[PDB]
């Protein structure tokens, strides 16, 4: 009987939120503002109340404020508003936006989850563990004190699943997921590594609790580019850059760190210490078990002809891994909507597996 | 190898309008008086006759490689 | 020759060619071997074999003498060269001293050339680790395995190969000795072990036994269906 | 022909029907890869394809103009999907270590994780053995389409699309024409033609004869020396 | 960055000897003690599996009838030198009638400790505790990979070797006896190993003038550790 | 027309330009390498020749240039890359100098770590006349620079500086400076007030810079 | 219930309460004050070339402009107004009024701390002698110059560590910076990395112009190969530009009227590549050293990170640090925190020594094979 007097009294707070002469006030404010409210650029702050700005053209002024709006929203490198007649700082103007964070930031439910990954169950429980169970329950933690595990490092032969378990963490989550391939910190100018990184890491901190995920950083090192400064002696500066980002000083935060690589054995060990990374994980190609999974799963949305055997599929290619199997599983498709039809009989994965693994 | 040798002849020969343009002649002190000179010469160009341009040395113009920054 | 040390110390106290050679054994096929008190057993699993070819030539199992026997892991080759010298070897103490070659002498002299051949002049280290299986005088059942280290190092029941901390923890909580009672059941037992490894279709299951008084057998590939068909058996029985 | 017939199977079947796909049950495709010698049909079968289907035909390359004209500048390229996603039935197309880094950046997109689909990509390059073979898992590009160098048939066919604009003459054998290339490309007949044009325009006469056309296949093949 | 494998140090000492003196550190543990009623000695077998079968693993060998040993870390490399040292040994006695003493042992040992090079490889991996009685009364003896061969009273080495010589030290003087030196060591034994302390883990090996010849056999270990 | 130093890192170059400062009474004018180094095309060109005229204005005119090295670089004929602007001013540098429109109101003593980066026509002959080289100080005046920097701190007078200077093998006069200053420390580490030889000793021992790990086993 | 609903009435009564006083009363807070400051002025910042004798007379480039020839107003001092400094001029009559610092280069204004990270000296312990002689050279002369004058010495002005990575470094610099009491300013390596020839010496400039501005500071320098290291010279012009900037470097250090009160801390994984400049001391003096934790290090440093952790203290500590020969504190931390992750594959509340066990073969034995220093301690 508590949900009456309850609501009551949140709707009289609620309205009473909104119920924060006035409108004259109001008026006043807008005459001491300008009506055309110019840009600037601050450069400096003086504690005296007025400051210096910096116009569109370079020209600088030492100019006062229109003190309501807080002006300690405001640093060096930030966008003011200013009047035309006395070049005084009418208040604060709210960020620019947004490039970078549109770009690197993936906005939407990205993919399937769990029930699609095949037959890994070890592996999953200490990425879960890592990050999952750390940022949705943090519960347990604060019973022993214990920090949670940092950097989680995916690596192993190409086609294993590492893409689609950073997509299957980037489901189910409730983090900001952050997404830069690797090989998009080489550019073509000097010292724009370091710029790169600074920014992503700043977009980072200053977000949310999230998740940075960087996926084939192992093509840095041994990926020269013809469209680039000097190569080593820039690449090199770039992974300290990176480092130090990422274990350097002043109270890290709320960031998850996941990297994927192929090769392992090409990579500086300095990233590669604990305190930074926490949990190496392997992914092999996996068994003549959990490829039935993978095969089922794969064959789980179509309309399989139930004269075909998939135990004909696991035999033959010794190495296979599930980018073979997505490949065979579409290009069987391809082969079936090529004659139009529904069903897929043998041949078409006969003709799949004389396509995609012999040429 | 004899490049500016036959525009030469060439402008001897004819009986075209012939307008010889300094490469770096379109990069000056003011702002956009460049694309201006651009427009000058095509302007030129369209009123006075079938005619004949040459611009000697467009590697003061043509550099793939930029910075938008400068 | 070659005059270099291919083999320097770690700045940590390693080699690092000793202790990463064995990652070449890890990366090789699984085989168990345990022995029972009057008949030894051993094979190999993963064979992952083409199931459509010869098979005589990929058998991983021979024997030095008619009282030893071999298993290995890692990569083949060396495997070779390593039994072709142990034949030599096992046979010239067969030319001095008229016994049978003890087995404890030819792991000696497995390990004793596995580790000068780690301390010489630029050869690389054998990658493998054998096994060694064999029932001297008064017949006593002995197993030894080998390391790319060279450190002969006797056991009761095997642990190699691909996952071989799986197979040694369900031997940790299979170590019964009633198991080792009957030897129908130790070769069960064997065949459990390798069950509880791989696909283990009744295909790559190569196994061998010696009862200590003959020489090896190798087993015709219906025998260990028929023991894999009662192991399944009792597995139904359990519930 | 039979590369029209793959390129409609694999972008037009998505457009029209994306429903076929989704009944069916698989991924629809997102990756056509273009091999061939160069000079072989390698932009206009893309470029004509893309235009059928209605498709914001977009080719970057290279430039720095193109980097502005898409955003600042400032750090990266991934910005052609800001400007993909305005005009959403879209594909995008590249010529020949840069762009095959570019192509890993567009399709580490779009591998099922960066958006609505409608978006494609197309490589068309030579000799395929010189790329990434991180580029080679099978999971990642999803036709590989080659181009043979043109035949008898297929260069009477070149050459009787590029003869529709000159001003011919009747009684012409094509076929001879045909007959005495040796395997050229789809590139050369064109210049064949222009330079029956000029044969023809030197003569001071305003149709085109057969020796006009044996003259330019003999300065074709006298060029097929240089370099 | 490989350099030569015998390059001294921008400081001076070598580096693949001192690496050898980093690679002692993660071998098992030992203990010996000099009594003048004779030499005891202690080991741990470090037992790490069921499977592994316990009376298998060498610690203490044999060199004579009575000049003991115990190894250290590497094994194998220490067999090497185990028969090597045997047949010098016997060598001596044969080209002499007369025992080989220890420190002349150690001696032919530490020649080649260091002959590691390219012509005519790498250092050795062992430390070794020689005892043995010779002519000079009980000899406890330790040398290093470096063949800086000293005599030593009663020294631990390996992993546990900190708290082992200090601990030691406490307890030690120069008029102890023989099973209260063996108990003595145990219990730092039992304080530095890992498992429990049983019939499997660790082995003796006393040699004395009078307990003439080395000799160690199971189940008096049951005594002895019931002793405590 | 111009002296050069040259030398090992530490046998003293900033010391003769700062004694020359304390001691002629002409416009001693000091000038860092990189200053000269700038990033619009066309400054660092400017940048000298004002320099050089305010010298010249002031015509009793010492100019003092350190690590000439940062402009002064062996030039290349490469592609695809290369460093231009710097050697502009470098041009710039050197026909100011010497050339066409000679001066005699001019000085220059110029200074680097290494010799063998600069160009040639840096030197040549007319450009900076007087090479001359600093060598490491040999015994006694290690013994010398030793004694200089123990003037100020309470020396207990029972310390010989030869055998510092014998035992202080292949030093600069920094590292002596640093001898001197951290055996003081050492001294304070036990808060005694004045030295004694064993804190010189000690601080020889610091300054040496061991790297050990614990080297204990010898003899 | 009875607390949310009687809380919800209460501070709804307080809010509906007001709510009378704010439909009654009927920004300001500034308001007249805003427009007493209408009278003031726009006041154009500018930049002075020289003065004139006899009379003021001075001489002004605005910044683009032009350059006008100007004169005082009657609120000014006629002394500071020196030349080469940023001063605020009238725009009508064209007058100078105030004097103001100079420019700093804003993206040089956000590597100054403004915080303090909370790492206390108790996090390091097991490096007692690097802690002592740190704190002999850090702290000392700025908390006591007593010392220091009374025995007519000079302190060490400047300072380097290295050792392998993951050794403490880090560490031991943040916890100065917790009690620091000056001006800490970081400098990470790469910021004098820019895209522009000889701009990083600009940023060097304005770090020092920060540095004798305000006296008593600490500056850190972190990951000093960026800065440069070696000045390998071929007939290929290649690293260069990074070569100028630890030339730079050098001279605003130390050398012809050196630096003030100001300290360097410098902090390398790699002390090999390093331009001997640097290694001549009057710049890097001490070369404190980290080593690995030889075997009471790692037991002090399981007391630390074991102090505040959920454990069965009927455990040891010894046996763990024994199996643990060549290992960093980030591999101790890995192997506490896995020990706990342990902890968590079962339910519990309390570690046991075999958790520990299984952390110690789940880091060390398994992920040796990175194990970040064999090639490290040799410092390539
Ligand atoms: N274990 C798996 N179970 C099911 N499908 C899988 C599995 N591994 C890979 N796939 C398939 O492979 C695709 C994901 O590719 P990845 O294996 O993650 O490629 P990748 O090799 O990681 O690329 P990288 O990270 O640059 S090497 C999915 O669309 C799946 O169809
Ligand atoms: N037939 C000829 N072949 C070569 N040189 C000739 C010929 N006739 C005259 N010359 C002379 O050589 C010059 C040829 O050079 P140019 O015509 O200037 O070519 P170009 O302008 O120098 O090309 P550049 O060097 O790339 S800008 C002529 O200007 C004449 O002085
Ligand atoms: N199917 C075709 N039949 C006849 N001529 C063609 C055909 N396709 C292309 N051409 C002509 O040949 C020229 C070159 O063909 P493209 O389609 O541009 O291939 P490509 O651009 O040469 O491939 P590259 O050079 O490796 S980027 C075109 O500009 C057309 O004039
Ligand atoms: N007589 C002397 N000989 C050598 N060094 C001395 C002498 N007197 C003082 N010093 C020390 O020399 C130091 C100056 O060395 P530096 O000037 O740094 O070396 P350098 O000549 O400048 O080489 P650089 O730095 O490449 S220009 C001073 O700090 C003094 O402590
Ligand atoms: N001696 C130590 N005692 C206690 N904790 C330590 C010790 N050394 C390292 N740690 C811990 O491990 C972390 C890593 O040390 P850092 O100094 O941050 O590494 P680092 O200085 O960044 O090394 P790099 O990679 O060469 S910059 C520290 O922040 C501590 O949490």
């Amino acid at each position: 009987l508590e949900r009456i007097k309850d609501y009551l009294l949140m709707e009289e707070e609620f309205i009473r939120n909104q119920e924060q002469k006035q409108e004259e006030e109001r008026s006043k404010v807008d005459d001491l503002r300008g009506t055309p409210m110019s840009v600037g650029t601050l450069e400096e702050i003086i504690d005296d109340n007025h400051a210096i700005v910096s116009t569109s053209v370079g020209s600088e002024h030492y100019v006062s404020i229109l003190s309501f709006v807080d002006k300690d929203l405001l640093e060096p490198g930030c966008s003011v508003l200013l009047n035309h007649k006395v070049h005084a700082v009418i208040g604060v103007l709210m960020d620019d936006t947004d490039p970078l964070v549109t770009v690197m930031k993936v906005e939407k439910a990205p993919q399937e989850t769990y029930a699609d990954i095949g037959g890994l169950d070890n592996q999953i429980q200490e990425i879960k563990e890592s990050v999952e169970l750390p940022l949705t329950h943090p519960e347990y933690y604060e019973e022993m004190g214990i920090k949670p595990p940092k950097g989680v490092i995916l690596y192993g032969p190409p086609g294993t699943g590492k893409t689609l378990l950073a997509k299957a963490v980037a489901n189910q989550t409730s983090a900001t997921f952050l997404r830069v391939v690797g090989s998009e910190l080489i550019q073509k100018y000097l010292g724009d590594g370091p710029k790169l990184v600074r920014e992503l890491f700043r977009v980072a901190e200053e977000h949310a609790p999230s998740i940075v995920f960087i996926d084939e950083i192992d093509a840095i090192g041994t990926k020269r580019y013809d469209s680039n400064s000097g190569g080593e002696r820039e690449i090199q500066r770039t992974m300290l850059e990176l480092l130090n980002q990422l274990d350097g000083f002043d109270s890290r935060g709320d960031v998850k760190v996941i990297m994927a690589t192929n090769r392992i054995e090409t990579l500086d060990p300095a990233l590669i210490r604990p305190g930074r990374i926490d949990r190496k994980i392997e992914f092999p190609l996996p068994d003549e078990k959990t490829k039935k999974r993978i095969f089922q799963i794969h064959t789980s949305r179509m309309t399989l002809a139930d004269d075909v055997t998939l135990d004909d599929l696991i035999m033959a290619k010794d190495d296979l891994s599930g980018a073979d199997i997505k490949a065979i599983c579409t290009e069987a498709g391809l082969m079936a909507l090529r004659e139009r039809r529904m069903k897929v009989t043998n041949e078409d994965f006969k003709k799949s597996k004389e396509n995609v693994l012999y040429k | 190898c004899g490049k500016t040798m036959l525009a030469k002849a060439v402008a001897h020969h004819t009986t075209a309008a012939f307008i010889r343009v300094v490469g770096s002649e379109f990069v000056q002190k003011y702002l956009g008086e460049g694309p201006r000179m651009v427009r000058d010469v095509f302007r030129l160009a369209k009123e006075n006759a079938p005619a004949i341009i040459f611009i000697d040395e467009i590697d003061a113009i043509a550099t793939k490689r930029f910075d938008a920054q400068t | 020759s070659y005059d270099r040390a291919i083999t320097v110390f770690s700045p940590d106290g390693h080699l690092f060619q000793v202790e990463y050679a064995q990652e070449a054994v890890k990366k090789g096929s699984t085989a168990v071997g345990v022995r029972g008190r009057d008949i030894v057993v051993l094979g190999v699993e993963k064979k992952s074999v083409a199931k459509l070819q010869d098979e005589r030539t990929v058998r991983k199992i021979c024997a030095l003498d008619d009282n030893v026997c071999m298993a290995f892991a890692g990569l083949t080759a060396d495997a070779r060269i390593v039994i072709n010298r142990a034949r030599v070897e096992c046979q010239s103490h067969r030319l001095t001293v008229e016994d049978p070659v003890t087995v404890e002498y030819i792991t000696r002299y497995i390990a004793s050339l596995k580790q000068r051949y780690t301390q010489s002049n630029g050869r690389r280290p054998f990658g493998i680790s054998a096994l060694i299986v064999g029932f001297d005088f008064d017949g006593t059942p002995r197993l030894y395995q080998t390391d790319p280290s060279g450190t002969y190092h006797a056991w009761k029941a095997n642990a190699i190969g691909r996952g071989a901390k799986s197979v040694r923890e369900f031997l940790e909580k299979n170590y019964t000795d009633e198991a080792i009672e009957t030897d129908d059941l130790t070769i069960k037992l064997v065949i459990k072990a390798l069950l509880e490894v791989v696909q283990s279709g009744g295909k790559n299951i190569e196994l061998a036994v010696m009862r200590r008084d003959q020489s090896l057998k190798i087993l015709n590939p219906e025998e260990i269906e028929k023991y894999v068909a009662e192991i399944e058996k009792e597995k139904e029985e359990n519930e | 022909d039979k590369q029209i017939k793959e390129i409609k199977e694999v972008i037009e079947l998505p457009v029209k029907h994306p429903e076929l796909f989704e009944a069916l049950g698989i991924a629809q495709p997102k990756g056509v890869l273009l091999y061939g010698p160069p000079g072989t049909g390698k932009t206009l079968l893309a470029r004509a394809v893309a235009h059928h289907t209605d498709c914001t035909f977009i080719r970057v390359s290279g430039s720095e103009l193109v980097q502005k004209f898409i955003g600042e500048g400032a750090r990266m390229v991934r910005e052609l999907f800001v400007m993909a996603r305005e005009h959403a039935p879209s594909i995008i197309f590249m010529d020949e270590s840069e762009v095959q880094r570019t192509m890993l950046e567009l399709l580490n997109q779009l591998d099922g994780f960066e958006a609505t689909k409608n978006i494609k990509v197309i490589m068309a390059t030579n000799r395929i053995d010189i790329l990434d073979s991180a580029l080679l898992r099978p999971g990642r590009i999803d036709r590989k389409i080659e181009f043979p160098p043109p035949n008898e048939e297929a260069r009477l066919d070149i050459l009787k699309i590029h003869s529709r604009k000159m001003n011919l003459t009747r009684g012409i054998n094509l076929r001879k024409i045909a007959e005495l290339m040796p395997g050229a490309s789809g590139a050369e007949v064109k210049g064949v033609c222009t330079e029956a044009g000029m044969y023809a325009l030197r003569e001071r006469r305003v149709h085109v004869t057969q020796e006009d056309f044996e003259m330019a296949v003999a300065k074709v093949m006298q060029k097929d020396s240089e370099k | 960055y490989d350099r030569g494998v015998n390059t001294f140090s921008p400081e001076g000492r070598l580096f693949q000897v001192e690496y050898a003196i980093e690679a002692i550190k993660l071998g098992s543990t030992a203990i010996g003690i000099q009594t003048s009623e004779g030499v005891c000695l202690a080991v741990e077998k470090r037992i790490t599996s069921p499977l592994m079968e316990p009376s298998s693993i060498e610690k203490i060998v044999e060199i004579d009838a009575h000049i003991g040993c115990a190894m250290s870390g590497l094994i194998a490399d220490a067999k090497t030198l185990i028969d090597k040292a045997r047949v010098e040994t016997q060598n001596h006695w044969f080209t002499y009638n007369e025992t080989m003493t220890v420190e002349s042992v150690t001696q032919a040992v530490s020649n080649l400790a260091l002959q590691f090079g390219e012509e005519d490889s790498r250092p050795f991996g062992v430390a070794l505790l020689f005892g043995g009685v010779d002519e000079k009364g009980p000899q406890l003896f330790h040398m290093d990979p470096s063949g800086t061969f000293v005599q030593c009273d009663a020294r631990a080495i390996g992993s546990a070797s900190e708290g082992a010589q200090s601990s030691l030290q406490e307890v030690y003087h120069k008029s102890m006896t023989l099973k209260e030196a063996i108990k003595s060591s145990l219990i730092i034994l039992k304080q530095v190993m890992e498992e429990k302390l049983n019939a499997t883990n660790i082995e003796l090996a006393t040699v004395q003038p009078g307990q003439n010849f080395h000799m160690f056999t199971k189940e008096e270990l049951e005594e002895v550790i019931k002793d405590i | 027309k111009g002296v050069l130093m040259y030398g090992p890192p530490g046998t003293g170059k900033t010391l003769l330009a700062r004694a020359c400062a304390a001691q002629t009474k002409a416009t001693f004018l000091k000038l860092a390498g990189p200053q000269l180094v700038q990033m619009f095309i066309g400054d660092g060109a400017k940048l000298v020749r004002d320099a050089f005229a305010l010298a010249k204005e002031k015509a009793p005119s010492i100019i003092f240039i350190d690590e000439l090295d940062a402009i002064g670089t062996k030039r290349f004929d490469s592609e695809k890359a290369g460093d231009r602007e710097v050697q502009r001013t470098m041009l710039e540098l050197l026909n100011q100098l010497d050339g066409f429109q000679p001066n005699t109101q001019v000085k220059v003593i110029a200074a680097t770590n290494r010799v063998d980066i600069l160009d040639p026509a840096l030197l040549r002959s007319g450009r900076l006349d007087r090479k001359i080289e600093f060598p490491m100080p040999n015994e006694e005046a290690r013994a010398r620079i030793m004694q200089i920097h123990s003037r100020k701190m309470n020396v207990s007078p029972d310390v010989n500086y030869e055998e510092l200077a014998r035992c202080t093998d292949d030093f600069n006069g920094a590292q002596c400076k640093a001898v001197c200053v951290e055996a003081g420390m050492i001294a304070l580490r036990r808060g005694a007030t004045e030295l004694t030889h064993e804190d010189y000793m000690e601080g020889i021992l610091e300054v040496q810079a061991k790297k050990k790990a614990n080297l204990q086993y010898y003899a | 219930q009875v607390e949310d609903d009687i809380q919800q009435l209460l501070k709804k009564i307080n809010e509906l309460t007001g709510i009378k006083e704010s439909d009654t009363g009927l920004l300001a807070a500034d308001k007249q004050t805003l427009q007493s400051e209408q009278p003031l002025q726009v006041a154009r910042c500018t930049k002075i070339i020289n003065a004139d004798s006899e009379d003021p007379k001075y001489i002004i480039n605005v910044k683009q402009f032009a350059k006008f020839v100007v004169d005082l107003s009657d609120q000014v001092a006629p002394t500071d107004i020196e030349e080469g400094m940023r001063v605020g001029v009238d725009r009508n009559k064209y007058q100078i009024h105030i004097p103001l610092p100079p420019k700093i280069d804003p993206t040089v204004t956000m590597m100054q701390v403004e915080e303090k990270p909370d790492v206390t000296y108790s996090d390091v312990g097991g490096c007692k002698e690097q802690i002592e002689k740190l704190r002999e050279v850090v702290e000392t002369p700025l908390l006591h110059p007593e010392r220091f004058v009374n025995l007519g010495i000079e302190p060490p002005k400047g300072v380097l560590l290295f050792g392998p990575p993951g050794t403490g470094k880090t560490l031991c610099a943040r916890a100065v910076a917790n009690r620091t009491d000056a001006c800490f300013i970081r400098v990470i390596g790469s910021e004098l990395v820019q895209k522009y020839v000889g701009e990083g010496a600009r940023m060097v400039r304005e770090l020092f112009e920060m540095a004798r501005t305000k006296k008593a500071c600490l500056i850190f320098f972190d990951e000093i190969d960026a800065i440069g290291g070696a000045r390998f010279d071929d007939g290929a012009g290649g690293d260069n530009e990074v070569q100028r900037t630890m030339l730079e470097l050098i001279n605003q250090l130390d050398g012809f009227d050196p630096r003030g009160n100001i300290k360097v801390l410098m902090a390398t994984n790699r002390p090999d590549t390093l331009d001997p400049a640097l290694m001549r001391p009057g710049r890097l003096d001490r070369k404190i050293e980290f080593s690995l934790p030889d075997l009471e290090g790692r037991t002090h440093i399981f007391k630390i990170h074991a102090r505040s952790m959920s454990v069965e203290r009927d455990i040891r500590f010894e046996l763990l640090a024994r199996l643990c020969p060549n290992s960093t504190g980030a591999e101790i931390r890995s192997v506490c925190t896995e020990a706990g992750m342990f902890a968590i594959r079962a339910r519990r509340k309390i570690a046991t020594e075999k958790d520990f066990l299984e952390a110690v073969n789940k880091v060390i034995k398994s992920y040796a094979k990175f194990s970040a220093t064999p090639r490290y301690m040799t410092y390539n």
